């Protein structure tokens, strides 16, 4: 079970991020009504550091 | 926090009195420059009376 | 005792504080008190403590 060593990947990083469930849903509502408007595909994601 | 609150709106008063115990509100006011503060301090009295 | 203190932790008051307080931002419009947790009132409401 123990690791010997870790090997790691970094060009491309991922980053996962938290959501409150209700506020997805309601936003996922709101756009099913209309309100909101989408664009293209996968949606831009920017970064703030510390 | 926003995975089990929720919040709302409501109407409260922001200064409460109390005199000798009970509930109260004041008023505060003068009389006109030329009439005597005893004859508006009946008819405030008489007012009060309706 | 854990009847003892589940009735200390949810009959309890809590000072919530106040939206656009002290020291507000440059900019602040909206100042406001907040309710929270308050003192129960009723047995019905006494009787749902967990």
């Amino acid at each position: 079970a123990t690791a010997l060593a870790t090997v790691q990947q970094l060009d491309p990083i991922y980053v996962d991020v938290t959501q409150s469930s209700n506020d997805f849903l309601r936003l996922k509502q709101e756009l099913a009504n209309g309100t909101l408007k989408q664009e293209n595909g996968k949606a831009k994601v920017s970064l703030i550091t510390s | 926090f926003s995975a089990f609150s929720s919040s709302r709106w409501e109407y409260g008063s922001p200064r409460l009195e109390r005199y000798n115990g009970l509930p109260s509100m004041e008023i505060l006011g003068q009389a006109a420059p030329g009439k005597s503060t005893g004859e508006a301090m009946e008819l405030m009295e008489q007012l009060a009376s309706k | 005792v854990d009847v003892i203190t589940a009735i200390k932790a949810q009959n309890a008051q809590v000072a919530a504080g106040q939206l656009g307080g002290t020291p507000p931002v440059k900019g602040q419009q909206l100042n406001a008190s907040i309710i929270a947790q308050t003192r129960l009132t009723s047995t019905e409401e006494f009787g749902k403590i967990l």
